């Protein structure tokens, strides 16, 4: 659910 | 409500007209991809550019917190023991042509995931756990047995069989179900394999928001005006434009007056905005963390787990929390961040209420004396003619993998490796120099990890459904410095496990895990964001609030 950023 | 120094609305004295144009862009160097259809979109920019017509046709309102809550267009409601969620569609929800919002347009959302006849790319496990959407999806069954009608397709109520229950169930976000609809009856005579190139799902949609797009510019721009068919309050607005700007010419364009609101603008550009005459600047904690890791060991890839069997005087408890208490982050957020960093207290930012608590302390506020007293009692010894602690007589040297990306990078790190020299800890970059950042993401996800690093730093855009299972447990290769340890592996499962189905229950979980880790230090929270956005003078009921639900028919102008 979470991505790089 | 205030967001740090910032305003999370702008209380404009003025009374707003009725009517008006509200213009309003997003910075992006890069152009939208209109697909209405959120099955179909990958889009990001556009998906926030859809807001005013619905948000690709989202069903559910949330709290502040991304909670449910009645009121939406749509209500759901989770029953443990039937196992399944019910979604009850208002009576008035109609599409933008009039045409009824039906229980068949909530479970075809399903279809345009699902079947891969139309080219999805948002099918996840998750939805496996919905009871026969798997077989669906692989072509075994030739429907969703898992997805009932109560009064039947063209009635109001959808029922959503699961094999399991997840607490994450009553967050927005949460994947476990979905939280849009499609147009059927609009949509049903297309090919599936052509629909996401249909004008009907992208310069000709049916929406179901309040206001409709009344003339699509492919990559750059959407004219909205009033949905005649809209369940709530018309409108103040007689239209808005929504159009995508250059991260070059966001600041001219409020020069310009060119638009009287601005999203997306990076924490860089700041300064020129926040002097601007004529804009009120509000402010939002952003859904981010950026945190600390340390290299403890490497994934194997064939059995999906994380080994902590790295070499490194890291291995140790006092010297992973000695690094993170010498760290200076609210001296540097102060120097650097123009107030958009603040210090991170735990893994979780304080959007979340229900899962946080300002109780929990984590490395916000330097302590030198504790850092060099814990390396000291570790025998972690202080070398005279070095400045350099030493054990077996070898020196406490570690290669910090910092990383372009914020503006003052370089002289952040820095900071970073002074103050670990004020505790004996020698640090250089590696290879002498900030990591670009596709560099990075190579040396941190290619298995089984390297073992030329020991401090990295990384960050991260959380859903709001925030379980960090696929962040730090065993089993994620997003776990970078490849950390196993049985008590947090036990407060990951607790989060997600039945008993956190309650609420309360759920919050003691995520705090004890947040305290857990910030004591065992395998990763040091560093900073949480804020969002800034700029907003004209004239614009009346503008706010951030992730709780504000009817923005887009509340907003207007106080003068034309």
């Amino acid at each position: 659910a979470h991505a790089k950023a | 409500l205030k967001a740090g120094n910032f305003d999370v609305a702008y209380q404009n004295p003025d009374k707003a007209i009725k009517g008006g144009n509200l213009k309003v862009a997003y910075q992006s160097d890069s152009p939208m991809k209109a697909q209405w259809l959120s099955g179909l979109s990958n889009d990001a920019t556009f998906a926030t550019m859809s807001g005013p017509g619905g948000g690709q046709d989202g069903l559910f309102f949330t709290d502040s917190g991304f909670k449910f809550i009645k009121g939406g267009a749509a209500d759901v409601a989770l029953d443990k023991e039937s196992k399944t969620a019910t979604i009850t569609l208002r009576k008035d929800l109609k599409w933008s042509d009039g045409s009824e919002v039906t229980a068949k347009d909530y479970e075809f959302t399903y279809e345009t995931i699902a079947n891969p006849a139309y080219g999805s790319d948002r099918w996840t496990d998750s939805l496996a756990n919905i009871v026969g959407l798997s077989d669906y999806h692989t072509g075994k069954a030739k429907t969703i047995s898992g997805i009932t009608f109560p009064d039947g397709e063209n009635g109001k109520v959808i029922k959503v069989q699961f094999k399991e229950m997840k607490p994450g169930m009553t967050q927005s976000g949460n994947g476990y179900f979905l939280e849009t609809v499609a147009p059927y009856q609009y949509l049903k005579d297309v090919a599936p394999k052509d629909l996401a190139s249909s004008p009907k799902t992208t310069t000709k949609p049916l929406v179901t928001g309040p206001f409709k797009p009344e003339n699509v510019v492919a990559g750059e721009s959407i004219k909205y005006v009033p949905n005649p068919y809209y369940w709530g309050e018309k409108p103040k607005l007689n239209s808005i434009t929504y159009e995508v700007v250059s991260t070059a010419k966001s600041v001219a364009a409020l020069s310009s007056s060119k638009y009287d609101i601005i999203n997306g603008m990076v924490s860089s550009q700041y300064k020129q905005v926040k002097n601007l005459k004529g804009y009120k600047v509000l402010g939002q904690q952003a859904m981010y963390i950026s945190l600390m890791y340390y290299n403890l060991g490497h994934y194997d890839a064939k059995n999906s787990i994380n080994v902590q069997d790295r070499k490194t005087p890291l291995q140790d408890q006092n010297v992973r929390q000695a690094i993170g208490y010498a760290r200076n982050v609210a001296e540097v957020d102060n120097k650097f961040s123009n107030g958009l960093s603040t210090p991170a207290n735990s893994l979780i930012p304080p959007i979340f209420k229900q899962f946080t608590s300002s109780s929990v302390k984590g490395y916000e506020k330097q302590d030198l004396d504790k850092a060099n007293k814990l390396l000291d009692e570790d025998g972690w010894k202080l070398n005279k003619s070095t400045g350099y602690r030493e054990k077996d007589g070898k020196e406490l040297s570690l290669v910090y993998a910092a990383r372009v990306g914020d503006a003052n990078a370089e002289t952040i790190a820095q900071n970073y490796i002074q103050q670990w020299k004020k505790i004996g800890v020698k640090v250089s970059l590696y290879n002498g120099k900030l990591m670009e950042f596709n560099s990075w993401v190579d040396h941190m996800t290619t298995p089984p990890g390297a073992n030329d690093w020991d401090i990295t730093d990384g960050s991260w855009s959380l859903a709001s459904e925030p379980s960090q299972q696929d962040l730090f447990s065993a089993a994620a290769p997003y776990n970078f410095g490849h950390f196993n340890d049985s008590e947090i592996t036990k407060d990951l499962n607790d989060i997600d496990s039945a008993k956190s189905e309650n609420p309360t229950y759920r919050k003691a979980a995520f705090v004890k895990y947040q305290e857990d880790m910030n004591k065992k230090a395998y990763v040091i929270p560093t900073n949480f964001m804020l969002n800034y956005t700029p907003v004209n003078k004239r614009v009346v009921g503008m706010t951030l609030d992730y709780g504000a639900m009817n923005t887009w028919s509340e907003i207007g102008v106080s003068s034309a």
